[PDB]
Formats: C-alpha cells, structure tokens, sequence
C-alpha cells in the first residue's frame, strides 16, 4: 500500500542507514555506552519535524533574501538613528560577546552528536539543529555589523568571549556541555536549553528589540521562530525518548535535569539584569518573566514527566525566590566592575526606578533603592565608585560570589568544601552540589581571577589586562555610559 | 561610522568595509581557555588543531571559492531544488520510469539506487569533519557539504519510490543488493572501514577527493551514457543535481587541497601516504559496479581523471 | 564521579604551586556589600597579620563610610567558618591561613548603610 | 514568541477599497487592482478615435453594472506574477540548457527536424498575434482588474513566443537559419495559409470583449490542447519525444490561464442575457474559423479526431457560461 | 554563422512579426500617417535593451522580493513615526493625488502604443516600458498605504486626481499625450518626461525621502533604478529613430520638443515647491536641481541633437530665469487656497527662511520674505490669510496665471487671444504658443472653476464642493499645518 | 491647427451659454500679489459697473491693507489690455464688458506692500 507520510520520511532517511558487516557497531559509534544511559530500540524515536533537504533549502532561502533585504535597508537608512537611546546597546555589547558566541559552539557541538547516535533518525534532527545554529551564528555576525560600525564594545566578541572575566560564565557553560558525553549534551542544550529555559533567553531580548526600535534584532528574531519551533520539539522528543527507553535512565537523567536547571539558572543571571536595567523601554520585568516561562510553563511540563518517575529540579525555589533580587544583585555588581568589561552601565533615572519599586514590591525600596542613592551622592561629588579589588568566583559557575541566602537577602550564600587537600568556593549549595558530584571535572576551571593572579593573561597591573588582553579599549568600550564616546556619539545624532 | 568592520576582520583583511562571507566565517570560533577536558578524548582539548597529523600555520588560509555563508549555500540550493523538483514531477506524471522495461527497472535498483547507501556515509564523515576542524573556513564547508549528502541520497531515494508507486518495495529490493550482493560488499567494506577513521583531514581527502573524485565521474558522467544505451536516459533528468553539484564541488575541495598541500613538503609526504594506501581501495570498490555496467575502461578513465586532478597539489596516484 | 572513556584524573588549576610563591586569600566583610563579593587577594603567606590588616584590607574597603571607622584585628574573626583569633605580628602561614583559605571578619556597631548591610 | 508594541491606526485602508469592500484591511491584490484609474472628466477627445473618449466603457458592446465584478482568482498583482513567472522560467531555462549541451534536438535525423521547423515553430508568429491583441485589449479595458490581466497574458504570449523561437535556434545551433525556414512556412505553405489570415482578421477587430473571447477562449482553448497535449503524444511516435521538456511551460501557463479566462467568461455571461446573446453571436461567427484554421495542422500531424476533441472540449467548457458550439 | 548578442535578440522579437497578405498593414496599424511623421525604415530602430521575459521575470521578481520584505518591516516596525517631521507626509499626499496616477495613465498610453507601431522592435520596448509602469502604480499604493493609515490626505487618490482643482494640472498634462498620435506621445512621455526631465522628478522625491527618514519611498526609489535606466534609453532611441528616419520629421519634432519642454516644465512646478518647502531637511534647492538636471545635463544633450538640425526647445530662457521664484510663487498660491487642498500649508521656520536666503540670495529677501513676515503677524493676529476667490486658469497647463514676467517679478506674465469669437487666457507665451497651434484641442479643456461655476462639481458653496465633490474632509485634511489633526497626531507620537 | 484620423472640431467647453445666463469675468490689480492670480468671478452681465466695484470687487480685495483705502471706480482701467472708461451706472453688457474679459484696474500711489508689490 502507498506509504503515509510518516512512514515515507522514514524511508527517506532512516532506511539509508545499515547495520554494519565489515566494522564494529561499537567502533564506528563508540561514544554512547560510557555516560550509563541504555537504549532498547532506536526505532521508537520519534521524528521531531520531517522536512527533506529540498524543502529546508527551500524554505530556509525564502526567510534568507527577506532577512537580508531589510538588514540591507536598515544599514542604508542609518536605522540606528531610530533606537530608544544609546543605553540600549549595552544588550548587544553582551550579546555579541556572551550568546552568539554560544550559537557557534552549538554549532560544532549539535555536528558532533550528529555523528555520535547510532539511531538515523536521531542524527538527522542533531544534524539539522547544527546547521541552523550556524545560521543563527551568521546572521547574528550581519546583524550587529552595523551596529559595531557605530557604537564601541562590539568589535572583538569573539576574542573577549575566551579571556574576558565575565564572559566565562557562558563560556564555561558550553565547555561544560561540549565535554560531556552525547546525551547528557542533548539533556543539557536541547532539552534545559532549547525547552525548558528558551523563552528566557529569547523573549527578552527580541521583544527588547522590538519595543526601542531595533528593526535588525527583531527580523533575526521573526526569523528564528520557525527554527526555534523545531528545536524545541526536539528538546521534548530527546527527553521521552530517553526516559522511555530504560528505567534505569530515569535517575541519571534526573541529576542531569537538576545539574543544568541549576547551571542555565546561573547562566540567565545575566538576561534578568539586562531587561531590568539595559533597555530604556521595559518589556517586563525579570521577576514576571521568570514566574510566566518557568514557574507556569515549567511546572505544566515538570507535571507531565512525573509519570517517568521525575521530579522538579532541586532548589527551584531558591531560583523563585532569587527572581526578586538577582538583577539588582547583578547590576551592581556590574556597576563597580565595569572599567573592566566592554560595555557601560549607569545609575538608572528616577522614572525606571518608579518601575523597579512596582515590578518588586517587597525588595527593591528596601535593599536597592538606597544602593543608588548612595552610588548618586558619590557620582555627583566626583568620586563614581569603582572597585579595584578582585572578587572571589565561584568554582563552578565562575560569576563573583554575589548571591544571597534564601532566608536572608544581605547575607552571602557563600559555600566551601576540602577536596583532597585543596579548598574549593561556590555561590550557592546548588553549585556545590554539581562540584561534589564530578569534583575532577570542576577542579580544571579556568577561573579569570585565578588566571590574572598567575600571570596567565598578559599582565599583573589590570590596566594591562583589559587593554592588552582582553582588547578592551580604556575610555572608549568601558566605564560609566555617562561621559562614554557613546553617549557624545548619540546626543550629536540626537 | 567609528570603524568600518569587526577587530578579528580588520587583523586579517585590513580597517576597511568587509564582505558578508568575510564577517560570518573568519575567527568566529573560540580558541583557548577551554575550562575542561573532553570526558570521550584523552589525547585533545575542546577545538583542538592536533586532532589532525596535517600542520598548518593559519587553517584560514583554506577559504571557500564560492564564498558560501549560510544564505549564500540555501540560495544556491534553493535555486537548483526549484529545476530537480519539477524534473521529478514531469517524470512522475508522464509515467517515465514506470513505463521503462522490468530489466532497466532492475538494473536502476541495483546499480544506481544503492549509492544513497553511500551518500549516507558521506554525511556521517563530513558532520565528523564539521565537529573536528578548528576554522570556520573548514568546518562549514563539511556542514554544507554533508547535508548536500543528505539531499542526493534523498533524490536516489526517490528514483526508487516512482519505480514502486510509493510503496517502499524498491526502496526493500534495493538495499538488499547493497547488504548481500557480492558486487556491492568492497564499497560496503570500504564506506565501513571510513566511518572509523580518526585523522579528519585523512576522512576528508578520502571521502571527497579520492571516493567521489572517482565515483562521481564514473556514475553520473560514464555510467550515464551507458543507461541511455539501455533504455533509461530519462533517469539523466533526475541526476542533472549531481552533475551540477559535483562540478560546483571540485571549487572548494580543490582549493583546500591546494591550501594544505602548498603549505610544506612534510604535509604533501603526509597527504601521498594517505593517497597510496586508500587510493587503491576506492578503486577496488568500484571495480564491480562498472564492471556490471560500462566497463573497466570507464572506471580507468576516472581513476586517470583523478591522477591529473592530484597533480593540481603536487600529489600523484597511479 | 565523572563518566569517561578513560581515567579522567587531572592536577587542580589554582594548585599553590602555580602562584610564584604567594597564595590566594578571600576576605568577606559581611553587611557591606557594597563590595559585591568577597576579595580575592594575592598575598605573601610571610607577611604579618597586621600587615595584611593595614596594607591590603584597609586599602581594599576605604571606599565604604564604615572603614575608616573600623579597628579590623580586634573585630570577629572566623577562617574557614571556624572562630579565630588573630596574632597581629604572626605571620600568615604559622596561624593557619593556608592558599584559598576565606576569612571572615564582622565589626560591631558597623552594619553597613541603610539598615540594607551596603 | 516576540512581545510587539504596535500602534492605534487612523484608518485601515484607501477610501475607494473602503467603499467597495468595508473599512478593514485590504489584500495586496486589493489595493493594487480596484479604481485606481481615471474614470472621469477627460480634458481632450483622442485625435485617434471620432467615437469613444479616453477609458470609454463604450469600446465594448457587452455591458456591465461594474466591470471590477470580473476579478482574478489567482490574485495575480505586479508582484505575484513576476514572482510566479521567476519560478516557471527557472525549471525552463534548465530544461533548455540540458537539451542543449546533450544535443537532443541537433541529434534528431534531417527529416524530424523539418516537421518541428513545420508544425510546431511557426505558432511563434500565432503567439506575436497574441501579444498583440492582448495588449490592444490592456490599452481598451477601463477597469485595472481587467487591463493588468491582459498585459499578463499578452508578455507571457511573448514569452512562449520566445522559447518556441530558441527551439529553433537549438536545432540550427545558434544561426538563425531554422528560424528563416520556418518563416519561409508560415508565409508560404498551403498548410499556415488559413491560421495566419485568420490570425490577421483578429488584428482588425475593433470591439475588445470580442477580441478577448475570439484570441484568450476560442483559437487559444482549442489551440493549445491540440498542439501541447494532442500533438505532443504524437511527437513520441515521431521520435520527437524530447521537446516536451521544452514545451512543458506552455501546458503549466495554459493550465493556469483557464482560472482567470473562465471566471471572467462566468461574470460577463452571467451578468445579462443580452451580453449572453451577443457572445453566441461572436462564437458562431469565430468557433469555426479558430476550427478550420487548426484543421490541416491536425491534419499532418496526430489527425482530425485530436482536433474534434479539442473542439469537444472546448464546447463542454462554454456549455458552462450557458453558451453553444458545435462540439460534442 | 554564430549569431552575436544584438542579431539573436532580434530573432527573438522582431523576426516573430510578418509582412501582412490577408489584410492590409494600415487596417492593422492605422495610427502611424495622420500626425506626419514619416518612417523610413523600421529596420533601422537600435534595441535600446536587450531583455528577454526569461531574464525580465528572473530579474524584477528578485528586486520584488526584496521591496516587499522592506515595507512589511517598515510596517511592523512603525517605520512612519522616524521621518523628520509630520509636514513631510504633506509631500506624499501631493504624491499619491498628483504622481502616482500618471503612472497609471502610462501604463495605459504605453499598452496601446505597444500595439500601434508598425516595428516589432518598438512593440516590445514600449510594452516592456507599460509594464514598468504597472509596476510603480501597484508598488506606490503599497509604499504609501502604511502612511494612509497615520495621516490625512492620502485616502481618495484616484477620486481627487479626477476632480480637485489643482490636480488637473498633472491630469490633463497627461491626457493630452493620450489623446495625441503615438509619435507625439512617444516624444512627449518617453523623450520629454523620461529622460530630458526626468531627475526633476525622481531626485527630489527619492533623495528628500532619503533625507528625511522616509525608509518605504526610499525602498521604492532605489528599486525603480534600473526600470528608469531603460526608460531613458528608450527615450535617447526614440528622438534619434524619428529625427534620423526623414528630414520632413525635423520641424515636427523641434514643434514637440517646444510644446512638451513647456508642459512638462509647468507640471514640474508643482515639485518646485516641494523640495523647497514641504522637506523639513533640505536636499537642494529648486534653483540648484534646474541648474545641475535641466541648464546642465539638458544642455548637453541639445548639443549633441544640434547634428540634427535641433536647436533648444523655445521660451528655456524663461524657464532658467523662473527658478529663482517658482517655489515661492507656488508656495504663497497653495497657502492661500489650501482650505481647497488635500494638504496643509503653513509659514516657514526662521531657519528654512535663512537657507532660502541663501539659495536665493537675488530674489528672496527683496520679493518673498516679506511676505511671510505679513502673513505670519496677520495669522498671529488670529487672522490667517485665505484667498476665498476663485483664480483665473491657464486654458493650456491648467495652473492659477500666479507667474510673472522675465525681469518683472512683480508683474504676472498673462496673454489672451480671441479664437472663433471666444475669449482664452494663458499664464505665458510658452502656453499662448501652445494653443494657437492646437485651439480645437485646447478648447474642450474641463477647466475645475470654469465647471465648479457652471453647476458641475455637485454644490454651489464651495464648503459643498470640497466636502461633498472633492472628498477632502474639511478640518482633516485641508487648512493650516498649525493645529491640524495631523500635527496634534504627530505630536503625540 | 490639430491632425488626427477624423474631421475633429468640438464645441468650447467655456461658451457663455453653459453659465445659465450668467457670465465670466476676471479681474486683475497690479501690484497686489497678495492675491496670487487675476480674480475669476461669475457675474449678472446686466448690473451696473458701480454695483460690480461695490458688491464684488470690494469684498474680494478686503483682506489687503490697500483694499480700504482704494478708490476702484476713479481708478485706471484696462478692459482685454485696451484703455477702458467705466460708466458706473450702465450694465456691463452694455459697456461692452462680455463673457470672459479681463478687466485691469490699476490704482496708482497703491502699489502693494514691502516695495515688493504684495
Ligand atoms: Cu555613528
Ligand atoms: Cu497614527
Ligand atoms: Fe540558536
Ligand atoms: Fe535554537
Ligand atoms: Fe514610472
Ligand atoms: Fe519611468
Ligand atoms: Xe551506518
Ligand atoms: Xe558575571
Ligand atoms: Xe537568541
Ligand atoms: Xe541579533
Ligand atoms: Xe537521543
Ligand atoms: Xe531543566
Ligand atoms: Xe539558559
Ligand atoms: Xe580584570
Ligand atoms: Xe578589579
Ligand atoms: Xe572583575
Ligand atoms: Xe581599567
Ligand atoms: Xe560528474
Ligand atoms: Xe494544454
Ligand atoms: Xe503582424
Ligand atoms: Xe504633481
Ligand atoms: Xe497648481
Ligand atoms: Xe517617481
Ligand atoms: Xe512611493
Ligand atoms: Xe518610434
Ligand atoms: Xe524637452
Ligand atoms: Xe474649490
Ligand atoms: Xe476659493
Ligand atoms: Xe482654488
Ligand atoms: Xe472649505
Ligand atoms: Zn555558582
Ligand atoms: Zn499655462
């Protein structure tokens, strides 16, 4: 009988495959035993979305002409005349250098696991992801090519992305991953990354675009949703297909879900400052995003794994509770440290802290507002604070030990271990939790601090490091946005 | 405007306006300060040059002739898939391989359908390709080049499904021959014994240059003449992807080749060890298949095709 | 303990070898965050106690209001969360204070601004 | 799932859009295509017309209460066709370039090269008649929806025009020579003799409803089936068979012409049984013709039964707009 | 024997064509005798580009694609709130009323003259060129529908263009090359228009676009390109063909040359006064466009026509002259009947006045500035200056007779005549000139006051002709800048 | 005179009996561009020229500065550019005012205002 279209995809790609006469099945895929996880039967995968490479070709040009067409324009019309305000792109400074960074080594990663599953069917849709992340990759180099032509701190993202103090936080994210084996990369970008925290990362930042005027971010956007549908299918696909393959299973990919929930919580630590405080027109705040895409939405698919015998990660309701403190923890955290990043901050006006107090009630008067009444004082008398001290990072994470404790938002949720002989130091139990499971893992950090303290980046005096290593231009990429070239720069094409 | 492209850009190319193939593949990837070791390698880092005997100062010098950036290689695409789509309609609809005779409808199953066998080897080595090399340059050409695998053995795919009436019986009758027919097993061996190569760069010389440079020729070029001798030349149609595709791939694998052999005399000793032991094999896989349909003297004048294409490099085969 | 395709065993990083003869100290000053974490310092495990109090704790903290109001040393001490008494003319390796070691240091009647320990 | 800010608009479309289909948005095809030509207070008659003044309704006898009723299915504006034709001519120009570098037409004998260069070549000068009619109607019309339909179909006559011409020039390799021979029928074999005066009488004719129906249904929905479907089966006999390649943009663009030639027949029959009346009267007078100037072309080639079912085809289509011809 | 390019492009068009034996070629093309142009040899037409519908269709559906992922994007992104100011968009309501209409009318003109000519070659030029034109007219209501959902004016393009006053200065230019023979509409449209007179046009609208942030005019600008690039060159071809064709053709070319240099330069008045007053950012003067487009590159060309016994066309001097006060004259008339227009007039800024002074650095100061200086006191005085008495038009260009004498700018440059015992008046002697050659065309001319006070604009008031004839909502569309719906709109923004 | 493929003569659009037994009348005043074109009125061609100056060209000139103090009657007059004496209390039909003339009237000592003749 003529085959339905399921059935006919799977003629189309899984039946090219074979088992192997001439070599070992375990030689040609050696990397899918070791990480603990059985599969009983690769032909219960289930296809996450079935186009056949004539219609991705096809479909993915037709975005393509249209996306470079109206980046073209924009360029040729000067659309960065047509922004909110200069502030605004300090959220491209970090994301030229801190996430599409990330796209490209999804990328390599996504083509790797592509080659690692014996499954056929698996291997396409890894393939598929690989290709579009490049894409994403790309584009974003196109997008904010204009925007690097006018506005500092964006000329070196990918040099900066391996040196630069801050940036390690998602770059150790990704090695994290990248080193793991197949499924637990799979477990940590395509199910916590692509499913469950995606809107987080997302939303924030194409909405941002659209609501101060930002007509390249938001096209890369509108262009995207048709692949990040996909790569959120997956992601649901990956994490089924895994816990129904063996109960055995079940318990290793629940300390994966906890691990990387804890991980892209920190990793998002850097989204909540940036819709808080970088865009001049709010979207909404990090507390509200938070409570929409993960409590709500995450709960539905935490409630839905249950049957698999999974339960929601441990410490999200130190995650809930940090949603009112985290970007004013990070802010000004970044306020006295930014002589040393690529991108300016600034004490916000006394409109968006009316918002700030709305948006956190029971937080932002009481432990913030003061914060920046004191930063103002200190500013207006000519001594804008910056501190010249080195901060303690946490071993895992590597973000400065900045958090509080749940039941006490002035005190340090700092914890401390011995391992063999050495003390180790982390922000939270939750990363304590992932050093003391692969201690041999995390003792390989490649802390910034540690690193500058061991000679390892080009300098012992931090002027040295930022301008000679990390390319940071003092006066021009760094300090406060008031004063900046930017600020002179935007007010002579205002 | 403050500057006229990005830092890594203007090092390599100078403080001047760029070109988008420039901006999307040059020094994207990161390069050091990787914070772990692989827990499924013990010999590499993350990004690691080494995971190749082949030495090169700059791996940037290997740049892309057709200049492909991601819009750039779907508008191609694009544009070719419009013509071999409407080629598959027209044969479709006008019943042009179901009215072929039983002999040429086995002859295609069992000489030509079994190749999307082949094609899927291709894109499992270049995906490895595209996890393993260091520069973007290099790594997205294999990305572009392995889904482009993907989509011939889907067309091969499809010659066999208008044979059957959308059944999938061909598709059952044709992989049969691949697993069990002595005149397929030396390819079967010899894709097999590539899928466990560990040197990339020794994946990519054999999988692009020395496999296709041979297959390619000898199926849709030789081969392709001798079907219209037998009753098929409507199939030329459903193939014309292929020929265009292969063309249009001999710009950028020769210019990587040129790249990497030009370097020094110790990677050129590299590349002929590489070519002596593995030339052969290709050879000796595709021996039967032209044996059972042109001839020899076909396979020889692809083998001699390849011998000059190698001299491009300063290389040699026999 | 981590899954692999071989003996995943590696020397850590920040080993005290690798710091040219000093040592990493922290020193976390709680209700004064301020100073967004605690301090990483680099230091000489020869110099005195007292020295490390005037020569880098000092400097370190002098942008609060608190700090110049403050006597570190006859303040509470922990190291490594364990009540501690400092030798002012000791040095820091004969009391203990060992590489990556975080003192603790909490000054009565200094609490930070704002009742928000800033 | 990007969060948008968008704005409280004064209005939502073109007051004569408004008036015709509501105050809601409008379509692309919508906005391009409906009373957006002058249709009153003309400053001058034409020097070239003692009878009708600039866009004068009156160059037709059939009569409408609203000409913009005759609208096209395929909503084709400036944009949709380039963009549909971009499309046909790229699987054209590929099938051209493939029978041109593997010499499937110069390969063919002497003998099968003549009867292209006799019976399917020569249409190119029947296509010219075409384009010419077609844009005499896009020049007459007065509603927008019914001229831009015309200037369509009258490039795309061209078009054909043009691929039937390389045929030609693949077959004399690029000299012109073929295309010379076949003029050289067209002008002077007995077998042309009746299409080409025919096509010249449709290049007098005043009234361009009536030019319409006699060019766009009767000679072209005969025509066509009878050369790309009836004589094309008949070229595999002949050892031609490869020219369909190049012939299959005609059969998709005829295809796709009958959506837009039949809903206007629909509107302008169904709208009175005068404009009904006066359309039997054009088709007696112009069927047969378009009939006995195809006859000695199905007559060298597949035989007169592939021209009376084409005729029986055609008559089954009028039947439709409750109209009469004389095929089964 | 290979064919080269020119050879085989002719083969593709004009070898399709035959010598008629069943009817006889003037039945076929009847067109081609009455105007007295006599064509020699119709082999002797130079394709002036070589296109064909393979490449056409490939080539404008790519620009298509691309045009129409713009305006989406400038749609979605609330593109109209970045121009410089709301007065701009007073530029496009002239636009869409005036401008994109006779794109429409082109397109008709050039279809039918693509089927008049008896050379195949001509055929396809001119039909390619209707096409073009079909093109702007469909890609011109999509680029300004966005701004007729934020603005006034721009709603009832086509009504108006049919029936308010000043745009029958635009209409009738074009309908009375529609009405004329194909040779003189060729002359008028593609020689005079497209190519003589063509940056007049497309350089203020496109580069004041530029200038002042309006991205989806801009967008269309930029795509029309290369269409112009072929209209002008079918243009070029067109004179050359005729004056190269017979020596008789000389006079009735130099006659055309004359009479369509004199229309289009009435017509282009219109656009005097929006590139010097309605572009809140300036891109040049009116003064300078003439200089650099007509004086200049005009110039130049009419040398190069001098082999052919033509000289330039009659009454330019008066045209050179007149820029240093059209824009102001038109400018002062539009204010003082915008209560009658589908867009608003209003005082310039200080700083425009100063640019003008230095634009106009012989004329401003001493004849317009004054002006301004008495209208602004009389509207800050709560009496703001409207002329409610209707104008004397010119019989020819249709225009109020607002213009002044060569070297007496204070004096109007009126003419009348008397033909069969009927009075007509001119603004000039280039238009004087134009009717005495033609009175039994210019006669019927639907003349808006003449027609408002015979009873035909459907009211008597003129509160009833704008409302109800026009179309134009009184206290939306028409009036002052000053405290219109449109500025308070903007200001919101 | 016009070519074209037929006998083409019309019928003025303008002729006087198209105006109900009205007529045109354009009035022109020198150095007053104010008014930025002659006056195009519609007018009984049987009153009086005094009734003209006093119920037409009066109130159409009311908003110049000039209007009040011009004395139209006693002015100089032009009727089709040919010197014109006005007799107020005879019709313009029966002064030979006729359908579309084009009276001047110039006022001299007023000619507009700036030097600029507005
Ligand atoms: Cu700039
Ligand atoms: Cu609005
Ligand atoms: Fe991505
Ligand atoms: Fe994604
Ligand atoms: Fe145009
Ligand atoms: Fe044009
Ligand atoms: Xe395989
Ligand atoms: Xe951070
Ligand atoms: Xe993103
Ligand atoms: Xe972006
Ligand atoms: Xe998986
Ligand atoms: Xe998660
Ligand atoms: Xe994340
Ligand atoms: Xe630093
Ligand atoms: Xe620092
Ligand atoms: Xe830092
Ligand atoms: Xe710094
Ligand atoms: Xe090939
Ligand atoms: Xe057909
Ligand atoms: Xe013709
Ligand atoms: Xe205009
Ligand atoms: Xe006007
Ligand atoms: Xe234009
Ligand atoms: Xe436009
Ligand atoms: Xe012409
Ligand atoms: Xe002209
Ligand atoms: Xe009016
Ligand atoms: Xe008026
Ligand atoms: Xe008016
Ligand atoms: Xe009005
Ligand atoms: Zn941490
Ligand atoms: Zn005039």
């Amino acid at each position: 009988k003529k085959l339905n279209l399921k059935d006919k995809y799977q003629y189309l790609t899984r039946d090219m495959a074979w088992e192997p006469t001439y070599q070992d099945k375990k030689d040609i895929f050696p990397e899918e035993d070791f990480e603990g996880i059985k599969i009983t039967d690769w032909s219960q995968w289930e296809d996450p979305f079935r186009l056949t490479m004539d219609a991705y070709w096809k479909y993915q040009a037709e975005k393509e002409k249209k996306l470079y067409a109206i980046f073209d324009a924009f360029a040729q019309n000067n659309g960065h005349q047509n922004i909110s305000d200069a502030r605004y792109v300090n959220a491209l400074k970090l994301f030229i250098s801190g996430i599409s960074p990330l796209e490209h080594a999804a990328f390599q990663g996504y083509s790797k696991v592509g080659r690692q599953f014996s499954g056929a069917g698996a291997r396409v849709a890894c393939q598929m992801q690989a290709i579009d992340e490049l894409r994403h990759s790309q584009t974003q180099q196109h997008a904010m090519s204009h925007y690097n032509k006018h506005f500092n701190g964006l000329h070196d993202g990918p040099h900066m992305h391996d040196r630069v103090w801050y940036l390690s936080v998602p770059k150790s994210f990704f090695d994290d991953a990248r080193s793991a084996g197949p499924f637990e990369f799979l477990t940590a970008i395509s199910f916590s990354f692509e499913y469950v925290l995606t809107n987080l990362l997302f939303v924030p930042f194409m909405s941002g675009a659209a609501y101060n005027g930002d007509m390249a971010t938001v096209t890369f956007g509108f262009s995207a949703q048709s692949d990040e549908a996909r790569h959120m299918t997956l992601g649901l696909e990956v994490i089924k297909f895994i816990l129904e393959q063996h109960e055995d299973n079940v318990p290793i990919v629940q300390r994966w879900i906890d691990k990387w929930f804890w991980r892209g919580f920190r990793l998002l630590s850097l989204v909540s400052m940036m819709m808080d405080y970088m865009l001049p027109n709010k979207v909404m705040s990090w507390s509200e995003a938070w409570e929409v895409y993960y409590e709500q939405n995450g709960g539905a698919l935490f409630k839905d794994l249950e049957r698999y015998g999974i339960r929601p990660p441990k410490y999200q309701d130190v995650a809930n509770d940090a949603k009112h403190h985290l970007s004013h923890q990070l802010w000004t955290t970044f306020y006295q440290y930014c002589q040393a990043t690529n991108f300016h901050t600034w004490i916000p006006e006394k409109e968006e802290m009316d918002w700030m107090s709305e948006k956190y009630p029971d937080t932002f008067d009481k432990y913030y507002r003061p914060r920046y009444e004191y930063l103002a004082k200190e500013a207006a008398a000519g001594r804008r604070f910056y501190n010249n001290t080195l901060p303690q990072l946490c071993q895992v994470c590597q973000i400065p030990t900045i958090f509080t404790e749940k039941d006490a938002p002035t005190m340090l949720s700092h914890r401390q271990i011995e391992h063999e002989g050495e003390r180790y130091h982390f922000c939270s139990d939750g990363c304590c939790d992932i050093f003391k499971h692969e201690p041999e893992k995390y003792i390989q950090a490649w802390l910034p601090v540690h690193q500058i303290y061991q000679g390892n980046c080009e300098g012992g005096d931090l002027e040295t490091v930022v301008q000679k290593y990390y390319h940071i231009n003092i006066g021009e990429d760094n300090f406060d946005y008031v004063g900046s070239p930017d600020q002179k720069h935007w007010l002579s094409i205002k | 405007p403050i500057r006229h492209t990005y830092g890594h850009i203007a090092r390599r190319f100078g403080d001047k306006p760029a070109t988008r193939y420039q901006e999307a593949s040059y020094d994207i990837e990161a390069k050091t300060n990787f914070h772990y070791r692989p827990q499924w390698d013990s010999e590499h880092t993350l990004n690691d040059p080494t995971r190749t005997a082949i030495r090169m100062e700059d791996w940037c010098a290997v740049s892309d002739p057709r200049q492909f950036y991601y819009g750039a290689y779907v508008g191609n695409r694009a544009k070719m898939q419009e013509s071999a789509e409407t080629s598959f309609g027209f044969c479709e609809k006008r019943n042009l391989l179901t009215r072929l005779s039983e002999e040429t409808q086995k002859q295609l199953l069992r000489l030509l359908v079994p190749l999307r066998h082949v094609e899927l080897g291709a894109n499992m080595n270049n995906a490895k390709i595209a996890g393993d090399a260091t520069a973007t340059t290099v790594s997205q050409m294999h990305i572009y080049t392995g889904m482009d695998r993907l989509g011939i053995g889907q067309y091969l795919s499809r010659i066999a499904l208008m044979i059957d009436g959308s059944t999938g019986a061909a598709l059952d009758e044709s992989k049969a021959y691949w697993m069990d027919d002595e005149m397929w097993q030396p390819m079967r061996k010899l894709v097999e014994d590539t899928l466990v190569v560990d040197d990339w760069f020794e994946l990519t010389l054999v999988q692009n240059i020395l496999i296709d440079g041979m297959m390619y020729p000898l199926v849709y070029d030789k081969m392709d003449q001798w079907f219209e001798s037998q009753g098929a030349e409507d199939v030329s149609m459903l193939t014309e992807f292929m020929r265009d595709w292969y063309k249009e791939s001999l710009r950028w694998t020769n210019a990587m080749m040129k790249a990497v052999a030009g370097e020094s005399e110790t990677n050129r000793e590299l590349l002929q060890k590489w070519i002596d032991h593995w030339e052969p094999q290709a050879y000796e896989a595709l021996k039967p298949l032209a044996e059972a349909s042109v001839g020899i003297d076909g396979l020889n004048e692809a083998r001699a095709e390849l011998s000059a294409r190698l001299k491009k490099f300063e290389l040699q085969s026999r | 303990s981590v899954n692999a395709l071989y003996d995943y065993k590696f020397e850590p990083k920040d080993k005290v070898e690798n710091f040219h003869g000093m040592q990493l100290l922290y020193v976390y000053w709680p209700d004064h965050l301020l100073f967004c974490a605690p301090f990483a310092l680099l230091v000489q495990p020869g110099m005195t106690f007292s020295a490390l109090v005037d020569e880098i704790l000092k400097p370190a903290t002098a942008a609060h209001p608190d700090s110049a109001k403050a006597d570190f040393l006859n303040a509470e001490w922990l190291l490594n969360d364990e009540p501690f008494t400092p030798k002012a003319d000791a040095s820091l390796k004969e009391q203990g204070i060992d590489h990556k070691s975080m003192l603790t240091v909490t000054t009565p009647g200094l609490k930070g601004m704002a009742n928000a320990g800033y």
